[PDB]
């Protein structure tokens, strides 16, 4: 109906290892890490190909970001997983879980905030002395969506692309139906 | 035994 | 004698209360002074620290 | 001089007559200068500061 | 799932179901009204203590102090012994957070029913799991802006936080919390209305006027200027406190009353290049946001408004 399918800006990713790693070495050894006990119990590395980030731990946890298709992420995982096994650790690749979902697009027409807010209560939450945009918990699917008053729609807890298509095809009606003049 | 002989292993 | 405010009265209760304006007075910030500082460490190995 | 502060937080000046008719007190405000001093010293051991 | 204890009157010799009674309290009786006959007679109408279901519940308890003759011992053993209650400390929690709350409303200069209902929510809301790693500070400032809030003076974030040392973050975190929590129990067991929403700018905009001397036709201006300014897109997206400024001073240079944008925003605590970015968006509706009657009556026309 709404003829616009949001775009997935970011892909949030979690794989394991199941070994334990030196976090001197990786940082000592690899090209792009940043390795601040200070600041982080983690070494902060990111690749160009895909260009996404990694937060590995020593536990053999990583966390990738940054991928803008799960194909692209899996592929990401896989370069970051070789990257150690170049390095030499015991690094194979293991559960690969996308944990979080985030896609943007916008409806091409003002949106009343406040006419959302007071007729949809029990989802939305808008105090605009905070932030500019109102904010919709929609509960199936489990999401959260950030509505501004330019007419563009953030959609993010989606953890897969079927959810985040489903809110934003359940959430056009009800935008439409408080459309400024 | 994690390291066989490697960069790590030095 | 005792001096009179000739001000308008919303004038001078503008600072009085739940005030917009945020106090700039730096006096009795014992909180503050303390809780700038701060510095963690790292789990240094047995063997050195023993 | 003799003011009052509405439940909205607007103030104005009260006049017996208004104070009278909506039964508030007819009184004004009291204002003070106040200075803020902090002084420091070198606590050697067994001396005066 | 209880006895009945339930009684009903009704005229023997009428019959009629419901019955019409009339309560004649000048002769103490209760009569029917159809025949005159009298059901029940002798109807009644310090030696005791008030107190509100609502802020308390059942919770009766007595203090103890001095009298004609007493001996300081005496009372300081009793408040000792009174203090080391377990029962009674439950509730002694929620009391200690009334007081508090009740200071901090008294320092704000706040109406009566501001703090009461500050109150009502603090005890609605408290013995959750939800609020349990929350700040009481940052409970007792939200329970405060939505006490402000249901009463029509609703206040703003900077405003409570000047009393209030709590930072944003958790300032919205327990609001958002304790309306969730507010809600819930208005469905399960009203709470809000048009006032729940959250810009409504138009409450601040007298205080504001009044916090910077402009008088009551200015204010009646700005209102109307704020209200109109909604139909902006371009402005429609900012903060309440920014819209009703940039309002407030268009009126202000509107009236030419000689108060600068440099202490507009000191005042109002406002950044004085907000404030002119916003007046530039609204010179090019200026037109809209003028009231006809003012022009019309030639107070002031459109002429009176500097633009860059
Ligand atoms: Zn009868």
């Amino acid at each position: 109906t709404s003829g616009i399918v949001p775009t997935l800006q970011n892909i949030v990713a979690t794989v394991t290892l199941g070994c334990r790693l030196d976090l001197k070495t990786v940082a000592l050894h690899a090209r792009n890490a940043e390795y601040n006990p200070k600041r982080f119990a983690a070494v902060i590395m990111r690749i160009r190909e895909p260009k996404t980030t990694a937060l590995i731990f020593a536990s053999g946890k990583m966390v990738v970001t940054g991928a803008k298709s799960e194909d692209d992420s899996k592929l990401a995982s896989r370069k970051y997983a070789r990257i150690i096994q170049k390095i030499g650790f015991a690094a194979k690749f293991t559960d690969f879980k996308i944990q979080n979902i985030v896609g943007s697009c916008d409806v091409k027409f003002p949106i009343r905030l406040e006419g959302l807010a007071f007729s949809h209560g029990t989802f939305s939450s808008y105090e605009p002395e905070l932030f500019p945009g109102l904010i919709y918990r929609m509960v199936k699917p489990k999401i959260v969506l950030l509505i501004f008053v330019s007419g563009k729609i953030v959609l993010t807890g989606a953890k897969q692309r079927e959810e985040i298509y489903q809110a934003f095809e359940a959430i056009y009606p009800v935008l439409s139906e408080f459309r400024k003049m | 035994k994690v390291r066989p002989g490697s960069i790590a292993a030095a | 004698r005792i001096t009179t405010l000739d001000e308008t009265v919303g004038v001078t209760m503008s600072h009085t209360g739940m005030s917009m304006r945020s106090d700039n007075s730096n006096f009795l910030k014992v909180g503050r002074e303390k809780a700038k500082s701060n510095i963690k460490s790292i789990r240094m190995p047995k063997k050195e620290i023993l | 001089k003799p003011m009052v502060n509405e439940s909205d937080g607007v103030t104005h000046a009260l006049y017996p007559q208004e104070a009278r008719l909506r039964n508030l007190t007819y009184s004004s405000g009291l204002f003070v200068d106040v200075k803020k001093r902090t002084y420091e010293a070198i606590d050697v051991p067994g001396r005066e500061l | 799932r209880g006895p009945n204890l339930n009684i009903v009157l009704t005229c023997p010799e009428c019959k009629v179901y419901p019955p019409k009674i009339v309560e004649r309290f000048s002769e103490g009786d209760v009569v029917c009204a159809l025949c005159g006959l009298v059901l029940s007679d002798k109807l009644v109408d310090r030696v005791g203590e008030a107190s509100n279901p609502l802020l308390d519940g059942n919770n009766l308890s007595t203090r103890i102090g001095k009298g004609e003759t007493t001996d300081m011992r005496f009372t300081k053993e009793l408040n000792k012994a009174q203090g080391k209650n377990v029962m009674d400390k439950k509730d002694n929690e929620v009391q200690a957070a009334f007081a508090k709350i009740t200071m901090l409303c008294d320092a704000a200069e706040l109406p009566k029913i501001v703090k009461d209902c500050a109150k009502e929510a603090y005890k609605l809301c408290h013995d959750e799991k939800t609020l349990k790693g929350k700040s009481m500070e940052s409970i007792m400032a939200a329970s405060i802006l939505i006490g402000c809030r249901r009463a029509e003076v609703a206040r703003t974030f900077k405003e409570i936080q000047s009393l209030i040392h709590v930072k944003t973050k958790e300032f919205g975190k327990t609001l958002n919390i304790m309306k969730n929590i507010l809600r819930g129990k208005s469905e399960d067991g009203k709470i809000d209305t048009d006032n729940m929403s959250g810009a409504q700018n138009l409450t601040y905009i007298p205080r504001f006027c009044s916090h910077l001397g402009l008088p009551m036709q200015v204010t009646t201006s700005a209102e109307y200027t704020a209200k109109k300014c909604k139909e902006i897109k371009e402005i429609a997206g900012k903060s309440p406190i920014t819209i009703a400024v940039v309002s407030i001073y268009l009126n202000i240079l509107l009236f030419q009353i000689p108060i600068t944008a440099a202490k507009v925003g000191q005042t109002l605590q406002v950044t004085e290049g907000t404030i002119k970015s916003g007046y530039k968006i609204l010179y090019e509706h200026r037109d809209k946001l003028v009231d006809p009657q003012l022009i019309a009556n030639g107070v002031v026309s459109l002429d009176n408004l500097p633009g860059v």
